[PDB]
RNA sequence: CUCCUGCU
RNA sequence: AGCAGUAGCAAGGAG
């Protein structure tokens, strides 16, 4: 019962990674079992203090809280999959048994008249053009032949590419030749871009109200005892019927259907390429409708992995003049002329391939998921402010309360906008969007280094003489991660605009 | 017009506008490729931390081995960390430690401790994540390494009659003195392997990246460990659990309160409390084993005799580990049209075609380097003793020099809060620099980049920010909300679970729980294609739903995967769909739903719906197809053993003799049971004791 | 006349010549570890590929001759029902599912479905008689405690319920006899009255023993008083920034 | 030329 | 081409 196995290699094993003062285990533990404590321990201590030079640093009196390196470089383009701010749509009424996404492209081509899509052959800017133009025609006739199926060809052949992978040669030949096939291994990480100034505006035109209506399609309300439900139905309530009308809730159904539909075809269809509308489903004057944003061209996937990077082709319907700074990776063409009845203006076909991969789906086509932190933080809000008031004041608090959000472009010392709650749940909406879109790794550093300098504004905020022992690698680590996503650039330059607006009443930080 | 979010905290606090600051909306990051550099980092900048240079010659081995303690070369960028323990300095805080509570401490927890390792079945070892089997070199769940090891035990000298954990130690031990093992490889050959390839392997850690982590730019490399080296380790994380379990400064939301309420009545006329959030870093490459032999070697100074010897052979295993090296890079030409692949075994031969960062990696890395793994001998990577350390945390936490300025806090695996009591700033400098250098000696690194204080309680524990008065609350996973996707009946309920235990613990006021409660019944509906009965869907599933409703009487009885609304709320979340719709439903409806006659539930909630979905279809196209058939043997011999018992789920059947002697004797049992008093017929009992006695002259032949 | 199928099944399986090595080799514990060998390795996805399920055709695996007994090939529109590609296992869709649970034969099962789950009957009927009142809208907070949350009547402690089911159910491999049994055995006396003649199968049977009798004690930040009564409403009753309970009675 | 995949 | 982010995918395997 009492007796281990004593083995004959372990005994010689356990002798072996003793620490060196001792010989064996065996006087190691006879060391140990008769070990008393003393008093040269402080001199130990001591002694190591005296070679230490450390200092803290306070804040009263050196308060170097500079504001981060934003990369003064080449602007930052626009990355996102698809089209959010510049976005044109044709609509219909919605018939109920042609609801399949191949109906509805093909509802849309007898709708949408595509025999007048004449393009040119030359754009206005990009990099290929003639391989756009007969991918158009051919997705053009092929649509117009009622059926999604790609006849290959080399235009298709060379952009989503078929054979445009390396040779990957185990080590079991190698066939060496002297001094040809020099083969090694090269890395480089990523390039640095600049601040973008284009963010702004699809801010402010993102939680703008759209005339359609409701745009996510939710679910049915359960029944209310004369318990709080009351309360959290009213609360849905009204935060829905806010988050119904904004354009965050367009490009939230447009990313749903568009890639729950790609998803699907890129279950059922390996191997074989698609055609795949983009479009969504709203109400409009009382009658359920749908519309039609973009023609997307799959990339015969073989999703092995979680990853594997399959081909999307984007055509796209816009209605305003490009740009070579901000639309940089388009190969922007043309179409012709819309009517829109306020005269006949004018519409840009646009292209751009991209990729997108299988665990960048379900992210995505989940991303009806972004009520919950928005009404947590609006219920947080409000169940404090009655938590210290004790009184039932909720629906009067949500009128009678502002928030100071949108300080303007040209001063910014105390000149805020106070705005009401559910304006605040608009914005709210749209930054957990944003960061349901852009999610990278240098979102997530910068999102640990931001709760840091938020703990410093706190500790700002009642004069509690906060310190830091080494600020030189903070902002050394800060300044690495902020490379090139627009959206942490973005919340970099905000947060040192956060510093000036702060600085006008605290003292902690510099100009 | 400019617009800013973070105007919201210009008249907030950091309790409200904080989960505003969690991208967890999005996806998380992944890694790519091979994770050799990730590990080649670890260790290389393990050996970097080492402030030695002093090698010791191996006997068992064939490569050298540096010691970690007691042998120093003290640089003077001392704040550069350091990997060095002196073993009288945690000896003396461990002396100092037990002279506080108690006189009789580590014999108590240790008595409780082996009290609850001798009364341990071995079939805990199964209740376990991946680990590493070493007979096909691959990850696999625990209980397949486990029985591949067995197999390997009762295929190459007889057989194994344990059943209990410490017999099964003796079993490994017993292997580690056999000169000659024999396994089976792939089409199931038998293959032999020597001895001093068998310690080895047994030695052997796995390596891979950590996928999906929230809150870092670079990727880190967790390892997973064998089987054999398992057990051990789970009986001093018993031990320090039941350590963890008995302290008081460990860790969570009231010993906060009662620390700082405590420490608030130890103040004198002129002194004041400072706190410091702090961030231990580099934790995993600055915990040698050594110590935690010569510590395990005071708790089992005075414990017993067989405790004393099996509490010291895990940190042996973890200072002669091996590491595994990934599985090599890639190269290419000019052109880059061809790349080869070159694996961990030819990295040697092949050195001269890595890039400058590899080559720098691998030059202080060659003189450890094994064929396929790497020797570390300090290290205690990912996977590996979490509440061992804590008590080291503790031990810091407990130091006492002797003014009247000292320090007291909090303890996690690696996140700490201290409290320090004192007069003045430069007795502020004085005090912290102490508890830097005691850390400093013991091996315990503070990051100097991510550590802040103020006075009040102002600070940051396992991201819980508590301000002065509030209490911040954990920001919880959102894809926790819908994992089940196994039925149409366990899936709902199982998420009205999740918001309920996430309702409980957190706070999750109730709008927040509503609107997840609506949006997972969203998903629930597009994920399983069933819609109400008034929705304008005309899929498949929804003409017959849409042609028969004429028959339903009462229209919201129906199920909500049969095409019926929400009845559930906020204050039922405890209760399934089924009872509160059985309460309403037709009679024809309820007779047919609820029949066990069904094509699909023949071959927790009410399983009415539960069907099972066909596999996958590389189960039978791949070179493990051999695997397949066991797995198909061993659900004949399972429903074979649970045929004759007939209540065998409910018990663990223990015993130790065989499973068909047990069954031919409880055939026997029954059948002279059940004959006298019952059967009683000579063909049936003659003819039933024909095939026990052919089966049994057919089993042992 | 079963000991003479299990003795059929017994010598069938004994035939085999590589299963010789199976049993009789291992022990009575390693049938835990044989009844675990799911080589998948985590199914990290399961949601993802129940999509990918359900979006196919004919995604599940059901019986062929109650189907074959009772069904229909086709509905009345191009619906399809049945496959016959591959034992005699025929695979469909989730359309025959709510076609059975609308165009199906019924068994009177009402009885006894409603005497399974008379735990969470229980609960639906505490819950159907209790009455509201306002909120409060105050601070409120207390510590963890390990509670006992549901109304029963005999409060075992999780280790009187296994050996009480061994000595209910299947007494031939039960337990060693201990000190716990006496008055428990004349709970034994009153439960195999109950628990005799019946269509209900033993591992349903061992399952709803077992939430009759078994007080759940867990680890919950509970507030007030701690009566179990009001322990599984703990959720309802109040959060962190607001209250309510006006219940009379 | 065919077959097979869809975490191995 | 492109997706990428410190190294991978852009199909692979067998007969």
């Amino acid at each position: 019962e009492l007796e281990m196995y004593k083995s004959k290699l372990f005994i010689a094993m356990r002798d072996e990674s003793v620490p060196l003062p001792y010989i064996n285990y065996e006087h190691l533990r006879t060391r140990c079992e008769t070990f008393k404590r003393n008093q040269a321990e402080c001199e130990a201590k001591v002694a190591d203090v005296a070679s230490r030079l450390k200092i803290k640093l306070e804040h009263l009196e050196e308060n170097k809280l500079r504001p981060l390196e934003i990369p003064k470089e080449k602007e930052a383009p626009y990355t996102h999959k698809f089209l959010m701010k510049d976005a044109w749509f044709f609509a219909k009424p919605h018939d109920s048994e042609r609801a399949q996404p191949q109906q509805i492209l093909y509802d849309f081509f007898e709708a949408a008249n595509m025999g007048f899509m004449t393009t040119s052959p030359k754009p206005i800017f990009g990099k290929q053009g003639l391989m756009y133009h007969s991918l158009w025609g051919q997705t053009k006739r092929a649509i117009k032949d009622k059926r999604n199926e790609l006849e290959p060809s080399e235009q298709r052949d060379f952009l989503c590419g078929i054979g445009r992978a390396s040779k990957k040669i185990q080590e079991d030949k190698w066939q060496e030749s002297r001094e040809e096939e020099f083969k090694q291994e090269e890395t480089k990480g990523a390039a640095k871009r600049g601040f973008p100034t284009w963010f702004n505006e699809e801010w402010l035109w993102a939680m703008r109200d759209s005339k359609i209506g409701d745009w996510i399609p939710m679910a049915e309300m359960p029944p209310c005892k004369n318990e709080m439900e009351d309360y959290a139905k009213k609360m849905c309530e009204e935060l829905e019927s806010k988050i119904q009308g904004t354009n965050c809730a367009r490009e939230m159904s447009k990313l749903i259907h568009t890639i729950g539909s790609l998803h699907t075809e890129c279950r059922n269809f390996p191997g074989k390429v698609k055609i795949v509308p983009i479009y969504c489903r709203g109400t409009l004057r009382g009658e359920s409708t749908d519309c039609l944003f973009g023609i997307a061209i799959k990339g015969k996937s073989h999703l092995n992995k979680d990853d594997g990077m399959y081909t999307v082709v984007t055509f796209e319907f816009s209605t305003e003049e490009p740009n070579p700074s901000k639309h940089e990776k388009y190969t922007v063409f043309e179409a012709g002329t819309v009517p829109v009845e306020a005269k006949e203006k004018k519409l840009f076909l646009y292209c751009r391939t991209t990729g997108m991969s299988k665990l960048k789906n379900d992210w995505f086509s989940k991303c009806r998921r972004c009520l919950i932190p928005t009404m947590e933080t609006v219920e947080q809000i409000v169940l404090k402010e009655c938590a210290l008031k004790e009184e039932n004041r909720v629906s009067e608090m949500l009128e009678n309360k502002r928030a100071w959000i949108a300080h303007e472009n040209g001063e910014n010392l105390t000149r805020l906008v106070s705005t009401k709650l559910k304006d605040l749940c608009r914005m709210l909406i749209v930054t957990q969007f944003y960061y349901c879109i852009y999610n990278d790794n240098q979102l997530e550093g910068f999102c640990n280094e931001q709760k840091k300098f938020l703990m410093f504004l706190q500790a700002d905020k009642d004069s509690k003489s906060a310190f830091t022992f080494n600020q030189k690698g903070l902002y050394e680590k800060i300044e690495e991660c902020i490379v090139s996503n627009p959206l942490c650039i973005f919340l970099a330059d905000r947060l040192n605009k956060l510093f000036l607006v702060a600085k006008s009443n605290g003292a902690k930080y510099f100009e | 017009m400019e617009i800013n979010p973070y105007l919201l905290m210009l008249n907030n606090d950091i309790t409200s506008m904080i989960s505003l600051t969690y991208p967890y909306t999005g996806a998380p990051p992944m890694s790519h490729g091979t994770s050799t550099k990730y590990s080649m980092e670890t260790v290389s900048r393990t050996y970097s931390y080492s402030r030695t240079k002093k090698e010791v010659p191996s006997g068992i081995f064939p490569i050298e081995r540096r010691k970690f303690c007691n042998t120093i070369e003290d640089k003077e960028n001392l704040e550069k960390p350091n990997g060095n323990v002196d073993i009288n300095f945690m000896l003396s805080l461990a002396e100092m430690l037990e002279e506080k509570m108690g006189k009789g401490f580590f014999k108590f927890c240790a008595n409780e401790a082996e009290a609850e390792i001798l009364k341990m079945h071995f079939s805990k070892l199964t209740e376990g994540r991946q680990t590493y089997d070493w007979t096909s070199e691959r990850n696999m769940p625990a209980a397949t390494a486990l029985q591949l090891t067995v197999d390997a035990i009762q295929e190459t000298q007889g057989t194994f009659k344990g059943t209990t954990m410490v017999e099964y130690c003796n079993k490994i031990l017993e292997m580690m003195d056999w000169p000659e093992v024999k396994f089976k490889k792939v089409t199931l050959m038998i293959t032999k392997i020597g001895r001093e390839e068998f310690i080895k392997r047994i030695c052997t850690i796995n390596t891979m990246a950590k996928d999906g982590e929230r809150g870092k730019y670079k990727r880190r490399a967790i390892a997973t460990p064998g089987m054999g080296i398992r057990p051990f380790s789970k009986i001093v994380e018993t031990l320090a659990q039941k350590i963890c379990e008995r302290l008081a400064e460990s860790g969570k939301k009231a010993k906060l309160k009662t620390t700082v309420s405590s420490t608030n009545s130890k103040l004198q006329e002129g002194q004041f409390m400072v706190n410091i959030t702090g961030d231990n870093s580099k934790w995993n490459e600055c915990q040698q084993p050594e110590a935690y032999l010569a510590m395990l070697a005071y708790i089992t100074k005075d414990s017993s005799n067989l405790m004393k010897d099996l509490c010291s052979v895990a940190p042996t295993l973890f200072c002669n580990k091996y590491v595994k090296m990934g599985q090599g890079f890639r190269a290419k030409n000019k052109r880059k049209t061809k790349e080869i692949v070159i694996p961990a075994k030819k990295m040697k031969e092949r050195k001269e075609l890595m890039n400058a960062e590899w080559r720098d990696l691998f030059e202080t890395i060659e003189p450890y380097m094994d064929g396929e793994c790497c020797f570390l001998g300090g290290g205690m990577l990912m996977g590996m003793f979490n509440m061992l350390s804590t008590v080291f945390g503790v031990m810091t936490l407990n130091y006492r020099e002797e003014r009247n300025c000292y320090w007291t806090g909090l303890q996690s695996s690696d996140d700490f809060v201290l409290f320090c009591i004192s007069r003045t700033w430069p007795e502020m400098e004085m005090t912290i620099l102490k508890f830097i250098a005691v850390c400093k000696l013991m091996g315990i690194n503070m990051s100097l980049e991510k550590s802040y204080g103020c006075l009040p309680e102002l600070f940051e524990f396992t991201s819980m920010f508590f301000s002065g008065d509030f209490v911040s609350n954990i920001a919880l996973e959102l894809p926790a909300f819908t994992t089940a996707g196994m039925n149409e009946g366990t899936d709902f309920t199982a998420a009205m679970s999740v918001i309920r235990t996430n309702m409980i613990n957190n706070g999750l006021s109730p709008g927040t729980a509503l609107m997840a409660l609506r949006i997972c019944l969203q998903e629930f509906r597009a994920t399983y294609r069933v819609h109400p009965y008034d929705s304008g869907v005309k899929n498949h599933r929804m003409k017959i739903i849409r042609k028969f409703i004429e028959t339903i009487e009462n229209k919201d009885g129906l199920l909500i995967s049969d095409g019926g609304k929400l009845m559930n709320n906020i204050s039922s979340l405890h209760i399934p769909e089924e009872i509160l719709k059985e309460d309403l439903m037709d009679p024809s409806y309820r007779n047919r739903v609820f029949n066990p006659r069904n094509p699909f539930t023949q071959f927790a909630v009410v399983s009415t719906h539960s069907f099972r979905t066909r596999s996958n279809r590389t189960l039978l196209n791949t070179d493990m197809r051999a695997m397949a058939l066991e797995e198909k043997r061993y659900q004949v011999v399972c429903n074979m053993y649970r045929s004759v018992f007939e209540s065998a789920d409910v018990n663990t059947p223990i015993g130790s003799m065989s499973m068909g002697e047990a069954i031919e004797a409880k055939i026997l049992d029954r059948a002279r049971t059940q004959f006298e008093n019952g059967i009683i017929g000579g063909e049936e009992y003659s003819e039933i004791k024909r095939l026990i006695e052919d089966a049994k002259r057919q089993r042992l032949s | 006349s079963l000991l003479l199928t299990l003795a059929k099944e017994y010598a069938n399986l004994t035939k085999d010549k590589k299963s010789c090595k199976l049993l009789s080799q291992g022990t009575v514990s390693s049938y835990t570890t044989f009844k675990k060998w799911t080589t998948s390795r985590k199914e990290k996805n399961p949601s993802l590929r129940m999509r990918w399920a359900m979006g196919s055709k004919f995604p599940i695996m059901a019986n062929r001759e109650i189907l074959e007994e009772a069904g229909i090939p086709e509905q009345w529109e191009g619906i399809d029902l049945w496959s016959k590609k591959d034992l005699g296992m025929v695979l469909a869709s989730p359309a025959a599912i709510t076609y059975w649970n609308f165009c199906g034969p019924g068994v009177d099962n009402s009885s006894v479905i409603k005497d399974v789950y008379k735990a969470k009957f229980m609960k639906k009927e505490r819950w159907r008689e209790t009455l509201w009142g306002p909120m409060n809208f105050e601070l409120v907070g207390k510590q963890r405690r390990v509670v006992e949350t549901q109304p029963v009547e005999i409060k075992l402690n999780q280790k009187e319920i296994k050996e009480l089911t061994m000595w209910v159910l299947f007494e031939d491999e039960a337990n060693l006899a201990s000190k716990f049994i006496q008055e428990n055995f004349s709970l034994v006396l009153s439960l195999r009255e109950l628990y005799k003649g019946k269509a209900v199968n033993k591992d349903v049977a061992a399952f709803m023993i077992a939430h009759q009798f078994s007080p759940e004690k867990r680890f919950l930040p509970t507030f007030g008083p701690i009566r179990p009564e009001r322990m599984e409403l703990l959720h309802c009753l109040g959060g962190d920034f607001w209250k309510i309970e006006a219940v009379t009675a």
